[PDB]
């Protein structure tokens, strides 16, 4: 605010208003009185002056008249730069912006940014004038740099690699106060560190997405609001934004939500009720690109989103005695884009809500399903969202999956067994997608666990979570 | 002044901070920097009391005091640093800060409304909201300008009065006759506005200075001890010359009788023996312009009541509070209890609905829901609020928190608010065909409503008779005996008591389990008030009755209570049976009534084992 | 406009541009020169100026130095106001808006009034400069005073009190032009009049109106247009809305039309075109308040208006042969809130025919039916509309009529056998509204005759005139 005036300082943020470049000049010369000897005044910041005295031989100095054709005066660049501070800490209530600082780039730099980036800036503070005793704080730019961990940050998520039981500490860590609900909880999970992204034939690319994306429905009052709000929480960079409030060009670029959730996950809540921007999302899932909404003249960006959409069907609560296609209200250009749609229904058990009911009174006061469950007798402590918010970063861009001959094999075989039983009944198309979906899913599943392999539990551990939209559903 | 004066005034308040403000002091001395800013708090009461002399030498020149007060923390800290037996981990610092609370209360201190034009010079107490915000800026204060003509340099300062402005020096104070920028400081400035709640008011320009910059936010209550000065502006020749009035702030606060409760244990000690008259008593006198309908007449004193917020660790918060809606034939009183209510509860919003536009009920600038914090907004002609509108309130409804990014900006904002709903029933009326066919409004909606209770009017030879007589004799108030309430009495009680925690019991939840267990499937489990939000609904009402009659420890007699009326909340199919609302009459005696509802209640549900606890109780009273 | 000028006048208007505060000084301290004796300068009416002269004991004076610190300086407060000239006289049918003239308030005074007075300003006449030789016209306030008929109005209304049938004169000389049709405008004269406010329970009071409205609906051609010209001409404050140059933005406050006729009436013509208003009065006519229409954020306003509408069938003419409610358009709603509707049908009668065409040539050359009727070979000559004007100002602010109780049995008897017989059968609904609007109409009926009584006779003429609406009507 105040002290540090003239002060050797480092800084880093984001860069977002690149601006024009246009030159100054700081060594301007000046003519000469009488005789000759013209003279190069260090003119200081750009600011205009008078030499009211002239060194020279002898005699009187003068001279004050404007010479801008000799190549004594030189010219340099000049650019202007404003920074946004991160999230960092402080999570107050408040919707107050982050302080913004600007930033001079001064010779040899200039087009060394481009908005979105993690620059880290060393230069003096100087002051300002002329926005009159009045002025503010800008900052003159030394160096820049362009793109980490503490070291306790290596050792504990060592130590988390090194627990016996990885799968079933972060699967029922999400979200403790939801009892049940596992396999939605690990889709989640799944969903949350993605795949690899294939630059196959590098020349040509054509690249293809390599994350996934997961729908919910199913009846209201079972809970799936919350499950996404963990979901979102524990992220590097999450959005979550309503369906009701947001339009076309709120959802796609007039910067809109998709482009903010670079990187992460951008869950979308009351997706039924949209009826007409279902088509502005179509393109933006699947080029993995969008381009300009105004005439679509060029001027493209990236866009690297990770869809998460919660529904309730169309008559309220689903019926038991019709079809899947009515009770969703959905074509077969919108349903098949995803790769898993879990189907939740609301039974009235004997146990299960015996159990519930304690649970909900509590808090206010082999296959994979098993396995995952928790027995009452033991502790099941779970690991702090913040030290599981710096694992997902770690995990995310230091490990790339491969898959590897044998679970390849188990895959083919179920495509196999799945195309010569769709040709037959009725549901929805299987095409090429359900193999890619396979492939990304099973190289998700060597992310959680911090290794580099595909071997066959691997593999084994994606045919029963995908038996659960599909085939095993869809009687 | 005085020259003794000073002095001793200095010597006051060192003795003081030497005397009560060590620990303040020496955690100041231990901190890292040298020269940023460090500010002091000192109580004003006790050295008021201390000294008689100081208080009228403060109030009524209070600029020098706050100079006098600095020098006296200066010593302070001088004389502590040379009386210091660890000269390792500490720092002296040359820049300190008054900062003076707890004013008296008397009255043309304590202010509400801005002054006209007499208090200038004045110390002086306000509050209010904020409104606008300006960005953070530096100013320049003093100069020390080269030397002209003369050998000693000048020290001038700037002034406030002039929008700081420097004037040019021509008169030396050089003893003889010969007579001809690394300074910063901090800047903001912010409007209050006076607060409607207590009185159109105008509005308060409020300058901040020092360490006050970033330490307010727009949109909460402040209480500013400044100094009230004037501010002139450069004169024009033959023209109208502009002042105006400013409130330099000197501190800051983030604030957001024993005779009423004696009165209230005389009063719930007095309905000792019987219990319930009191509460007969609390629900005779709420809306009392209307003539019988207990059961409705109950439902709103419950809403009312309110719950306590349990959020979670991590992410998650549950909600806390109810919402209620009637529905029934026109002419049955329904806008009068919306009205009454509207006037009860300290903040609430009243609307139209239909001639409510999407402006209000959702974010836009600030529209109902987010206005009503920690409230009461009242909903009317419910029947075809604009679907789109009707539909986008599911999230704020139950969540209790608003999620938006339209057109880029991704804000979040709190609403918690209990919402009170009423709409005509459209077509013929059915005693079948549930409200879900009447009115045709979807499940999902038709599951966060806690009670729904519907008036029917049919034929009978008598209400009418008694209603006609009402109305015609004007007998307002036909219990002529003075007990009453008065408006106040009632706020004052709906405004204490939702201070109290009560906590669970186990001669309490038991029950609520067994019922919640029966009612999950008897034969239809109905159709949309059989999920999980029933049980999150019947702990939160029978919790809210507990606060109504000063205790903190629910028992079997508050969820009797509460399963006894939801029961008759929900129409039609049942398990005792369904009572018309409006057909319902205080009964004489309410300890009879209770006793036989709780042995109708705990037989059928195999509680039988504290049944002879409860009349072993009642017996023994 | 000219002579005027500095001359102690008086005024009488009211206050519709409240401002804000802002201090002015008059008479601010100078500094002096060489020695001290300072001085005080009255500077005039706000007007800086400088001392060429100081008394001062000796020698020159200049001291052109300006101390806006010292004590001596004094200070004082502002304020501006717009007066509006009321309706007056001189009722040209130019809409030049009356002529407005500004007040300014100088000390000791400000927050002595609200938007909407009648008050008298008595003060002294100035002239402004620089709104350049080119000013305009403005008055210094020099007392306020807050909130009449002539000697000779009171005669006359005494005169008027003094006629022996004074119901007759006064039904029959609303509009003589209009041949029949004794009962609506028995209706809207005591729509005219009004009732008394309740205001009970002081403590919590929520006031019920007192005020009834009334529908006209029937086949075209009858003369329903002419009824209310009159009615709205003969009322202390009127205006008259057509229902197609109209939305929901006119009708409400965005100052609606609904505003402008506070303390009178606002008849509204072609009432059952309207499609999309018909749910936008209903709040503001029961709850007898309006709040803002932008996202109803307070700031309510009153709005205490008595709506006279008038209305043709769906299917242009009426049949005889179908049911009430199809022949409307009107919900059970909207229906109930009116005190009366009355039904009028066109029949090819012989001697009603006779008799109105002789009028209608003419022109251009026992039951509560009869009494009022005119048998032909009398003069019964109508009291002027200007004379009339002046009544009901005086009748509605010196008399408070309330019940007796022998009138009160016979309403409550007709609602006892109201209810029991149409409980059964297929017609409105009759809620305890009717019982409300029984008990208004019989305190209006006695507010024409200048008195504070309920005879039985005065219960007993508002059941036959119920009659036409009710029972008497739905068969
Ligand atoms: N298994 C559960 N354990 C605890 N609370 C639950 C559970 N399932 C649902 N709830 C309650 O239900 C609420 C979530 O409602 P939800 O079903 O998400 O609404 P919607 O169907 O509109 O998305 C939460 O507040 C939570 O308290
Ligand atoms: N028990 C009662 N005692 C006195 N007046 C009543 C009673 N019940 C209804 N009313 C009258 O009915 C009116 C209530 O109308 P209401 O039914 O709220 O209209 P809406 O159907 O549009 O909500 C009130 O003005 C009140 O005078
Ligand atoms: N009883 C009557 N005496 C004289 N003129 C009448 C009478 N009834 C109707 N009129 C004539 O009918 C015209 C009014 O038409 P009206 O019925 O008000 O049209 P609308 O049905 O569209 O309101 C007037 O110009 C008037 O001359
Ligand atoms: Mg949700
Ligand atoms: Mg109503
Ligand atoms: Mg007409």
């Amino acid at each position: 605010r105040a002290n540090y005036y003239g002060k050797y300082i480092a800084l880093r943020g984001t860069v977002v208003r690149v601006s024009n470049i246009k030159p100054l000049c700081t060594k301007m010369a000046f003519l000469c009185a009488a005789c000759g000897e013209i003279q190069s005044f260090p003119l200081p910041d750009g600011k205009y002056s008078l030499p009211t005295k002239c060194p020279v031989p002898v005699c009187r100095g003068r001279s004050f008249t404007a010479l801008r054709s000799s190549p004594l005066t030189v010219t340099m660049d000049w650019q202007s730069i404003k920074i946004q501070e991160l999230m960092s800490d402080d999570q107050r209530e408040a919707g107050r912006i982050p302080r913004t600082i600007e930033c001079e780039l001064v010779h040899d730099l200039v087009d060394s940014c481009v908005p979105g980036d993690t620059v880290t800036i060393t230069g003096i503070v100087k002051v300002s004038n002329a926005e009159k005793c009045m002025f503010l704080l800008y900052i003159e730019a030394n160096s820049i740099s362009n793109s980490e961990f503490s070291l306790k940050d290596l050792y504990a998520i060592q130590e988390i690699q090194a627990e016996e039981n990885l799968f079933k500490l972060i699967v029922n860590s999400l979200c403790p106060v939801i009892f049940g609900h596992e396999l939605v909880k690990a889709g989640l999970a799944l969903a949350l560190f993605g795949g690899s992204q294939k630059y196959a034939d590098d020349k040509n690319r054509i690249p293809i997405r390599g994350d996934p994306h997961i729908l919910v429905v199913g009846d209201p009052g079972l809970g799936k609001s919350q499950m996404l709000q963990a979901a979102c929480n524990v992220a590097p960079r999450g959005v979550y934004v309503c369906g009701n409030t947001t339009t076309t060009s709120g959802l796609t670029v007039t910067a809109g939500a998709l482009v903010l959730g670079d990187q992460g996950i951008c869950g979308i809540d009351q997706f039924d009720k949209m009826g007409n921007q279902h088509q502005a999302l179509l393109e933006a899932m699947e080029q993995q690109s969008i381009s300009l909404a105004k005439a679509g003249v060029v001027c493209s960006l990236p866009a690297r989103t990770s869809i998460i959409a919660a529904a309730n069907p169309v008559g309220g609560h689903y019926n038991k005695a019709k079809t899947v296609s009515e009770n969703l209200k959905m074509g077969s250009a919108l349903l098949s884009r995803f790769d898993l749609v879990f189907i939740l229904l609301d039974t009235p058990n004997e146990h299960h809500d015996h159990l519930l009911s304690e649970h909900v009174i509590a808090i206010r006061a082999k296959p994979l399903s098993e396995r995952l469950k928790v027995v009452p007798g033991e502790t099941i402590d779970p690991i702090p969202h913040q030290l599981l918010r710096k694992y997902i970063g770690y995990a995310r861009q230091y490990v790339y999956p491969r898959l590897s001959t044998e679970a390849a094999r188990v895959l083919q075989d179920f495509y196999l067994e799945l195309r010569k039983q769709s040709q037959r009944l009725n549901s929805s198309p299987i095409t090429t997608r359900q193999l890619e979906s396979l492939i990304r899913l099973t190289e998700a599943r060597a992310r959680l666990e911090l290794r580099e392999e595909a071997t066959k539990e691997d593999a084994e551990d994606i045919v029963e979570i995908m038996k659960y939209s599909m085939l095993g559903t869809y009687s | 002044m005085n020259s003794d004066q000073v002095t001793l005034v200095g010597q006051v308040f060192e003795s003081y901070v030497s005397e009560y403000h060590k620990n303040d002091i020496l955690l100041i001395l231990k901190e890292r920097d040298e020269d940023a800013h460090y500010p002091v708090v000192v109580n004003a009461m006790t050295l008021f009391e201390t000294n008689m002399e100081i208080g009228e030498y403060f109030n009524m020149f209070p600029s020098e005091v706050l100079t006098i007060f600095d020098s006296a923390l200066r010593r302070s800290a001088l004389t502590i640093l040379q009386s210091l037996s660890q000269p390792e981990a500490v720092s002296m610092k040359q820049n300190l800060h008054a900062r003076i609370s707890g004013l008296p209360v008397c009255p043309e201190l304590v202010r509400e409304h801005i002054p006209k034009t007499k208090d200038v010079g004045h110390f002086l107490s306000v509050t209010g909201t904020v409104i606008r915000t300006s960005l953070v800026k530096v100013l320049e204060f003093e100069r020390d300008y080269m030397c002209n003509k003369c050998k000693h340099v000048f020290v001038i300062k700037a002034d406030f009065e002039q929008y700081y402005t420097f004037c040019r020096p021509s008169s030396c104070p050089s003893l003889e006759s010969c007579d001809s920028p690394t300074r910063c400081r901090d800047y903001q400035e912010i409007k209050i506005q006076e607060q409607v709640q207590r009185l159109i008011p105008r509005s308060m320009k409020v300058i901040l200075e020092d360490d006050l910059v970033d330490s307010c936010k727009s949109g909460d209550d402040l209480t500013i001890y400044g100094i009230v000065m004037q501010r002139w502006k450069p004169f024009q020749q033959d023209v109208r010359c502009e002042v105006e009035i400013v409130l330099k702030a000197n501190y800051i606060q983030v604030n957001n009788d024993e005779e009423v409760q004696k009165e209230f244990e005389d009063f719930w000690e007095y309905y000792k023996s019987d219990p319930f008259a009191g509460r007969n008593v609390i629900l005779a006198s709420l809306c009392p312009q209307v003539f019988g309908m207990y059961l409705v007449k109950l439902a709103v004193a419950m809403v009312l009541a309110g719950g306590i917020q349990r959020t979670d660790a991590t992410g998650t918060r549950v909600r806390g509070e109810s919402h209620l809606l009637l529905v029934g034939d026109p002419g049955t009183g329904k806008s009068q209890f919306l009205k009454y209510a509207a006037k009860i509860t300290p903040r609430s919003v009243l609307t139209t609905g239909i001639g409510s536009t999407s402006a209000g009920l959702t974010v836009t600038e600030a529209g109902a829901l987010v206005l009503a914090d920690a409230g009461l907004c009242c909903i009317d002609q419910f029947n075809s609020l604009k679907e789109h509108d009707r539909t986008s309130i599911h999230e704020a409804m139950e969540q209790q928190t608003i999620s938006v990014a339209k057109a880029g900006l991704v804000c979040k904002l709190n609403t918690r608010t209990t919402i009170l709903a009423a709409t005509n029933p459209k077509g013929q009326y059915d005693p079948q065909e549930s409200v879900s066919v009447n009115i045709a409004l979807g499940s999902p909606l038709l599951s966060r409503f806690d009670l729904i209770l519907v008036l029917l009017d049919t034929k009978n030879e008598d209400w009418d008779r008694i209603i006609s007589s009402f109305i015609l004799e004007n007998k307002g108030y036909p219990s002529k005996s003075e007990k009453l309430w008065s408006m106040e009495k009632m706020k004052t009680y709906f405004c204490l008591i939702r201070n109290l925690q009560p906590t669970l019991s186990d001669v309490g939840n038991q029950v609520l389990l067994r019922y919640y267990q029966m009612q999950r499937q008897s034969d239809c489990r109905n159709a949309a008030r059989t999920t999980i939000r029933l049980l999150e609904s019947l702990i939160r009402l029978a919790e809210a009755h507990a606060r109504l009659m000063f205790r903190d420890t629910v028992t079997l007699e508050d969820a009797i209570t509460v399963v006894s009326v939801m029961e008759s909340s929900m129409q039609g199919g049942a398990l005792l049976g369904g009572v018309n609302a409006l057909h319902t009459s205080f009964p004489e005696n309410p300890g009879e009534q209770y006793q036989r509802q709780c042995e109708l209640i705990l037989e059928k549900l195999e509680l039988q084992s504290l049944l002879s606890e409860e009349l072993r109780r009642l017996e023994r009273l």
